[PDB]
C-alpha cells in the first residue's frame, strides 16, 4: 500500500 | 508499493511530504533517493592505534 | 600510566620476532581495519586455503637504504618486496592466489644535534608513472617490480628517448608523488611522519586491501610504500651528513589458494 | 542514523582557561589530525548551527550526467573505396577529463550507470536536396560478441545484445546498466598486469600493459543510422553522458594535479607545473 | 487513453534530474559488495583529514619539493612576518591546491571553521616561541607583531609535543562566502611571527624548516555544486 | 488533462525492455498446454549434462569423428602428456563448441566449479592407471607429470568402474571470468598424464581410445546476455 | 505503457501556469530564513499607508516639491473650490502616482472604502474651517459649496488634532470599477472648500500650506492582475 | 502522500476539492500552494509606540 | 488491482519494492513478470531408472 | 495515503 | 486493491 520515511 | 518521504523545505510560502512509486523489476532502474547517512572522518583523522584525547599530550 | 606505559615506547611480537622501540609516535592502523583473515560470507576460490602463520607472518628486513642531503625519496610495493622472504615468498609463488595485510615498521635514528622528516605513505593501489613521452601505460613487469630493494623519485621528470631499445621503466616525480597528483595531499593516505627532534620510527598496520577478496600476488601489488623527505636531513654544519633507513615488515593473516607447480617469473 | 542533510554540530559558548589542558598543541608525525573546534582556542559564543553537509554525501556530489564521447556516424552511400559511416566506441569513462576527475578521488567504487545520448544532425554539402527523419541503433556489444564491420551486416539483428533505436528529435535516450564489475568493486586504480611473464617463456609472450587488467574491460557501443542513404550527405554525432547512480566509494586519494596523458597515472613533459608563482610574505 | 496534458520541461534533458528508466542487462546477477577498508560516505570527510600547504611559491621553489618548507632561522628578533597568506581556501595559490582547497572548487561556496597546524622540523636542541594570527576582513593586513597580536592568535611554544594548531574561527558577515576572490565575501589574514627567536646551542643547525597543513572542522560546509578549473581538456 | 511531463528515455525502444503493449488477437481461445516430457526452466540444466569433448583438432582429425578420440597405447611409461588444454570453457576451441561451451558464448561472465569425466573404451583385458591434473593459472603450464602432480589431480585406476571423473574447482581472483580468451580472468590448465602404462596381455589391441566429457557443477553461473560468435548470416 | 491521451493545452507554456519542475541544484543547502522586520503579506497592506497626493501638477509645479502643497491664504470667505479631484485612483493624475495609485495600476479592478487625509501647516496662531466633500458620480461636478455641502462631506476644524480625515464611503453601482478612466464606473468628485475662512493675528504668515493623504480603509480590494503603463523598458 | 485541498467555488454550474501529488525531492520544485495567510497593516500604518484609539484624540 | 513485489537490490546508495497493474484484458498483452522457478536437472542428467547414489559404484 | 486541507 | 509477493 504504503510506506512512510 | 508508494513510498512516502518529506521533503527538506528550504524557502517556505506541519511537513511536507513526496511520494515516489518504482516502476520497474531491477533496481538499477530506480531515481537515487538522496536519503544517505554520514558517518565520522576518524579511519582517516585519527587512524591511531590509541584513542587520542585532544586536550591530553598527543605524545606521552 | 604510572605504571611507566608510554606512546613512544612499544614491542611488537609476531612469530619469532620482536621490535623494540624507545621513540615512536604512536602507531597507525589504517583505514581503522586491522589485518584479518578472509570470511566465509565473502570467500571466493573454494579449495582449501593455506594459511602459513607464524611460517610467513613474521619481521622481515629489508636492505637498509642510506638517507643523505641529496635524497629525493625511496618507494617499494607489496606484496613485491617481500616476495624472496622466507616461507612468505615460497607460499606466494607456489599458489594462483593469495592474500595478505602486513605490519610495516620503518626504522631511522639519528641525534638530538640532527634534523629532518620523513612522510611516510602507505598507498593502496600505488600505480606509478612511466618514463614515455611517446607511449602510456608501458613500464615492464621487471621495471615496476624491483623486489626489495625498491625503487627511488626524482625531482625533474626526464623522457626516454630510445624509441629502438625503451627503458620501460617508471619516471616518478617527487612533489607529484609518482602519479600526476600533488604530495602536499599524500597525507589522505595512511601514514606517520619520523620527524627526528621527535621520533625514530613509523608503524603502519595495513589490512589486505582490493576490489577482490584474494587475487594474484604475482600480477597484482595491493599497496605501495612511498618515503620521501619532507623536511631534508641536516646536521651540525656538515655539508655532507647520512643516516641510515631500514625497513622491516611483517605479513599479517596471510592465506593462499590454487595450489600447483612453482612460479618462476622473468625478473630480469 | 546521522543523515546527509542532518544539521552540523552546535557551536557552544566557551569562556576564558588557564590550565595543562592542551588543545593547541599536537603532533603531526602520529599521522592523525588534531581535532579542534574553534572553542578549543578563542572564546565563543552559544550558536544554533542549521547548515548541513547534504550536497557533498558521495551521491549528490556525482549525481550530474557527464559527457564522455562523442561518436560520429553517418548515412551516405558505400562506394568501393569508402562505406556509410558506422560508429564504434570502447565504453570507458577516460576520453573526457571531469568525471575522471571526480571519480579518481577515491581508488575504488560502486554503482548503477545511466547512460543519456544527446543526438544531433545536420547536412554537409551545399545541396538543397533534403532528407527524411532518422532512425538510429545504438547496440551494445559485451566483450565477446561479434562487432559490426558494416552499417548493414548480421550482427545489427541484436537477438541478445541490447539495443536502443532512438527516433531524431524525439527525448534523448536513456537506460540504466546495474553494477556490472567482475570485481566486488569497480577499480580506478589496478597496479599490477595482466600477465606474469615467465622465465621459460619469451618476454613477448610474458608481456602486458602496466596497470591494465580485461582488455575490453566493458565493451563497444556500435552505433549506426538505420535509414538507407539520401542522394544528400547528413552526418550525425551522438553525445553520451554517464551518471553514477547509488554509488559507493572506498579509499581517498589527491586529486588529478598534472593534464591526463593516456588510460594511465602518467604524465606529459610540459605540463608538470600545476602551481604559479606567489610571494611567502604577500597575502 | 487517461487524458493527461504535455507540461513545460516535457522531453528536455536536464543533466541534474533524478529519473527512473529501463535497465539494459534485466534479471544481471550482480557481484555483492565485501567489506572494503576507507569507505567514504560525504567529501567533507576528506575537507577534515591534514594535508600539507605549498606556502613558499616563489619562482624558483614552485613546482617543486621547495614549495612546503617554511625556512626559519636563528637570527635576532624581529616583528617582521615569517609568511603571509589570505584566507580564501579556493582561490588563494598557496590553499586552492591542498585538498580541502581541491574539494571546494568543485562547490560554488564555502562556510565553516578551519584550522591550520604547523610542524617544526628542527633539531630537539633548536627552541622558540612564535606567533600564529588570524584577522578577520577589514583593516590594514598585518606586517607587523603589533598588528597580528590584536587578533585571534596562538602562541606556540616549541617543545616535545611537535605541532601546534591554530583554529581560524567562522567569522563572517555572509552565511556562505563564493569559493573565487570576491571582496564581499573576503575571509581576512593568516600570518606567522617571530615571538622570541630560534635558539640554538653550538654544533646545532641554525636554520630549519616548519610544515604547514590545513584541515576543516565539524561545522564545516560546501554547497552548490559546480566544475572545477583545476583541471581541463583542450582538443 | 493529467499535468504530465515527457522524461529521457521518452519513445524509444529498447529491444531488452518489458512493458505492455496492446493485443492485436482480443479474446483469442488460447490452446492449453500439455505434459510434453523434458520441460526446461534453465539454461544451466543443460549445462549440467555431460557433452564429449573434440580434444584432437588436428588438420586431419578436426571436423570429424576421430576428433573425439584420444589414443592410447601399450607403451612404456613416460611422463609426457596425453592431453593439454587450457581453462576457457567459451574460447578454447576443444570446449567452445560443447554444450557447455555453446551455451557460454550467449553470455558474457561465467563463474563456478567444472567437471571433467573420462571414459576407458579399450579391452576388458586392458589395465592402467592415469593422472588427470588441473594447474590453477600462473605459473609455467605442466608438460611433465612432476608438475602436474602439484596441482589438483585425480589418479585413476582403469578396472570396472569404466569412467573417473576430476572436478576443477572454481578457483579464481575474480567473482565471474570472462567468456573469451583474457590474461586476467585466465583459468588455468587441464592435463593427462601416464601414472604407470596402459598393459595388455596377448591377442589384444594395444591401442584404444579415451572419450572426455565436461559438464557444470551446481555451484555453476553465467551472466550479461550476449549474441554469439558461432553463427553468423553473411548476406 | 499506462494508455493516455494527449488534451488540447499540450506543451504550451502558459506564464501564469502553476506546475512542478525539476530542481537544477539537487540537495543544496539552503541559507535559514531569519527574522527581518517589515515583512509584507499582502500588496494591499501598503495601500492602507497614507502617501502624500501630489495635488498641485500645474505646468510650474509639476515634477516639483511644489506639487504637493496647496495653498491657501486668509482672504475673505468665498464658496469657490480650494482644490478639485475626480475619484479614479488608478488614473486621475494626482492619485495614480500615490502608493495606492501605483499597486491599483497593477491591476484592472477595485473596490472598496477610501480616505483623504488633510494636514494643515500653517502657524498655531492661524484658525479655520474647511469643508471637504465627496459626491458620487451622476451629476454636475461641485464647484461650488451649495453644490458640494448637499453630498458626503466634513466640516474641518482647524485646531491641535493637526490633521482630519473625509472616508469616501464605496458608492458604487457596478461590484468592483475599473483601474482606468471609464464613464460606467465613475467614481466621482472629491472638493474642498473654505467654510469660514483662515483667520491669522498680525505678525503672523497669511499665506500656507496644507498637505494630503490618501490611503485604503480595511475593505478594499483589487484583482485581475495586468502590466502597468507607469514603467517602460523603449529599447 | 496525496494533499487534497478545496477550492474556493466562484460560479457554479457541498465543497469542491482538488488533489496534489508531489513528485520530487526537493520542495523548490514544488508548485506554489495559494494556501497564504494574511495580516495586520499596523507594523506599516500605526508604528507608534502607544496604542492609538481611533475616537480619541491622536495627541493628548 | 495493483501488484507489489520486492526487487533483489544489488549496489546499494529494508526491501525495496515495485508497483504494477495490467492495463489490458489478455494475459498476452502483459509484461514478463521474471518470477521465474528453477528445477533440478536429474531428468536430463540422471534419467535412470534406479536412483544413483554417487559414493557407490555406478555399477554393480 | 491522504491529508485534508 | 492490491497483491503483494
Ligand atoms: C544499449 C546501451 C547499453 C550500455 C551498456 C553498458 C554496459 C557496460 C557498463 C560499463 C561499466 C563501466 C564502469 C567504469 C569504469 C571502471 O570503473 C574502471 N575503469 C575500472 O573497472
Ligand atoms: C502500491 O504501489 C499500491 C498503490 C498503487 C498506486 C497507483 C500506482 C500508479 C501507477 C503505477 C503503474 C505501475 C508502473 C509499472
Ligand atoms: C501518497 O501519495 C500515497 C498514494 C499514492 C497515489 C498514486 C500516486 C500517483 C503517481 C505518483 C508517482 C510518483 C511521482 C514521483
Ligand atoms: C487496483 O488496481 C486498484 C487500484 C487502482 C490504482 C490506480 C490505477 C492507475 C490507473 C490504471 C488505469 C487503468 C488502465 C486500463
Amino acid at each position: 500500500g504504503s510506506s512512510s520515511t | 508499493g508508494a513510498q512516502v518521504s518529506s521533503q527538506k523545505v528550504g524557502a517556505h510560502e506541519s511537513t511536507i511530504n513526496y511520494t515516489t512509486i518504482n516502476y520497474y523489476r531491477d533496481s538499477a532502474s530506480n531515481a537515487a533517493s538522496k536519503q544517505d547517512f554520514s558517518q565520522d572522518p576518524s579511519k582517516f583523522t585519527e587512524p591511531i592505534k590509541d584513542v587520542l584525547i585532544k586536550t591530553a599530550p598527543m605524545l606521552n | 600510566e604510572a605504571c611507566g606505559y608510554s606512546d613512544r615506547v612499544l614491542q611488537l611480537t609476531l612469530g619469532n620476532s620482536t621490535i623494540t622501540t624507545q621513540e615512536a609516535a604512536n602507531s597507525v592502523v589504517a583505514y581503522g581495519r586491522w589485518p584479518e583473515y578472509l570470511r566465509d560470507s565473502e570467500a571466493n576460490p573454494v579449495d582449501q586455503p593455506t594459511e602459513p602463520d607464524v611460517a610467513a607472518c613474521r619481521f622481515y628486513t629489508l636492505d637498509t637504504v642510506s638517507w643523505t642531503k641529496e635524497s629525493r625519496g625511496w618507494w617499494w610495493k607489496l606484496p613485491d618486496a617481500l616476495r624472496d622472504m622466507g616461507l612468505f615468498g615460497q607460499n606466494m609463488y607456489y599458489h594462483y592466489l593469495g592474500r595478505s595485510g602486513y605490519t610495516v615498521h620503518v626504522q631511522c635514528n639519528a641525534s638530538k644535534f640532527h634534523q629532518g622528516a620523513l612522510g611516510v605513505f602507505a598507498v593502496p593501489e600505488m600505480c606509478l608513472a612511466g618514463d614515455s613521452n611517446t607511449t602510456t601505460m608501458h613500464t615492464s613487469y621487471q621495471n615496476a617490480n624491483p623486489g626489495e630493494k625498491g625503487g627511488t623519485f626524482t625531482g625533474t621528470f626526464t623522457p626516454d628517448n630510445n624509441q629502438t631499445s625503451p627503458a620501460r621503466r617508471f619516471c616518478p616525480v617527487d612533489y607529484l608523488l609518482g602519479n600526476g597528483t600533488l604530495l602536499g595531499n599524500a597525507f589522505v593516505f595512511p601514514h606517520q611522519i619520523i620527524n627526528l627532534r621527535t621520533n625514530n620510527c613509523a608503524t603502519l598496520v595495513l589490512p589486505y586491501v582490493n576490489s577482490l577478496s584474494i587475487d594474484s600476488m604475482v600480477k597484482h601489488n595491493n599497496w605501495g610504500i612511498a618515503i620521501l623527505p619532507l623536511a631534508p636531513l641536516n646536521f651540525a654544519s656538515e655539508s655532507s651528513p647520512e643516516i641510515p633507513i631500514t625497513l622491516t615488515i611483517a605479513p599479517m593473516c596471510c592465506e593462499f589458494n590454487g595450489l600447483r607447480n612453482i612460479t618462476l617469473p622473468r625478473l630480469q | 542514523a546521522a543523515t546527509s542533510r542532518d544539521a552540523l554540530p552546535n557551536t557552544e559558548a566557551s569562556g576564558p582557561t588557564h590550565s595543562k589542558e592542551i588543545p593547541a598543541l599536537t603532533a603531526v608525525e602520529t599521522g592523525a589530525t588534531n581535532p579542534l573546534v574553534p572553542s578549543d582556542t578563542v572564546q565563543t559564543r552559544h550558536v544554533v548551527q542549521h547548515r548541513s553537509r547534504s550536497e557533498s554525501s558521495i551521491e549528490s556530489f556525482f549525481a550530474r550526467g557527464a559527457c564522455v564521447t562523442i561518436m560520429t556516424v553517418d548515412n551516405s552511400a558505400s562506394t568501393t573505396n569508402k562505406d556509410k559511416l558506422f560508429a564504434v566506441w570502447k565504453i570507458t569513462y577516460k576520453d573526457t577529463v571531469q568525471l575522471r576527475r571526480k571519480l579518481e578521488f577515491f581508488t575504488y567504487s560502486r554503482f548503477d550507470m545511466e547512460l543519456t545520448f544527446v543526438v544531433t544532425a545536420n547536412f554537409t554539402e551545399t545541396n538543397n536536396g533534403h532528407a527524411l527523419n532518422q532512425v538510429y541503433q545504438i547496440m551494445y556489444i559485451p566483450p565477446g560478441a561479434p562487432v559490426p564491420e558494416k552499417w548493414d551486416d548480421y550482427t545489427w539483428q541484436t537477438s541478445s545484445n541490447p539495443s536502443i533505436f532512438y527516433t531524431y528529435g524525439t527525448a534523448p535516450a536513456r537506460i540504466s546498466v546495474p553494477y556490472v564489475g567482475i570485481s566486488n568493486a569497480y577499480s580506478h586504480f589496478y597496479d599490477g598486469f595482466s600477465k606474469v611473464p615467465l622465465k621459460d617463456q619469451s618476454a613477448a609472450l610474458g608481456d602486458s600493459l602496466y596497470g591494465a587488467a580485461s582488455l575490453n574491460d566493458f565493451g563497444i557501443l556500435a552505433v549506426r543510422v538505420v535509414n538507407d542513404h539520401n542522394p544528400t550527405k547528413v552526418t550525425s554525432k551522438i553525445r553520451v553522458y554517464l551518471k553514477p547512480k547509488h554509488i559507493r566509494v572506498w579509499c581517498p586519494r589527491p586529486p588529478r594535479a598534472v593534464a591526463y596523458y593516456g588510460p594511465g597515472v602518467d604524465y606529459k613533459d610540459g605540463t608538470l607545473t600545476p602551481l604559479s608563482t606567489k610571494d611567502l610574505t604577500t597575502y | 487513453g487517461l487524458p493527461v496534458m504535455n507540461t513545460p520541461g516535457s522531453n528536455q534533458y536536464l543533466t541534474a534530474d533524478n529519473f527512473q528508466s529501463p535497465c539494459a542487462l534485466p534479471e544481471f546477477d550482480v557481484t555483492p559488495p565485501i567489506d572494503i577498508p576507507g569507505e567514504v560516505k560525504n567529501m567533507m570527510e576528506l575537507a577534515e583529514i591534514d594535508t600539507m600547504i605549498p606556502f613558499d611559491l616563489s619562482a624558483t621553489k614552485k613546482n617543486t619539493m621547495e614549495m612546503y618548507r617554511v625556512r626559519l632561522s636563528d637570527k635576532p628578533h624581529t616583528d617582521d612576518p615569517i609568511l603571509c597568506l589570505s584566507l580564501s581556501p579556493a582561490s588563494d595559490p598557496r590553499l586552492s591546491h591542498t585538498m580541502l582547497g581541491e574539494i571546494l572548487n568543485y562547490y560554488t561556496h564555502w562556510a565553516g571553521s578551519l584550522k591550520f597546524t604547523f610542524l617544526f622540523c628542527g633539531s630537539m636542541m633548536a627552541t622558540g616561541k612564535l606567533l600564529v594570527s588570524y584577522a578577520p576582513p577589514g583593516a590594514d593586513p598585518p606586517k607587523k607583531r603589533k598588528e597580528a597580536m590584536l587578533g585571534t592568535h596562538v602562541i606556540w611554544d616549541i617543545g616535545l609535543q611537535s605541532s601546534c594548531t591554530m583554529v581560524v574561527p567562522w567569522i563572517s558577515n555572509t552565511t556562505y562566502r563564493q569559493t573565487i576572490d570576491d571582496s564581499f565575501t573576503e575571509g581576512g589574514y593568516i600570518s606567522v611571527f617571530y615571538q622570541t627567536r630560534i635558539v640554538v646551542p653550538l654544533s646545532t643547525p641554525r636554520e630549519m624548516d616548519i610544515l604547514g597543513f590545513v584541515s576543516a572542522c565539524n561545522d564545516f560546509s560546501v554547497r552548490l555544486l559546480r566544475d572545477t578549473t583545476h583541471i581541463e581538456q583542450k582538443a
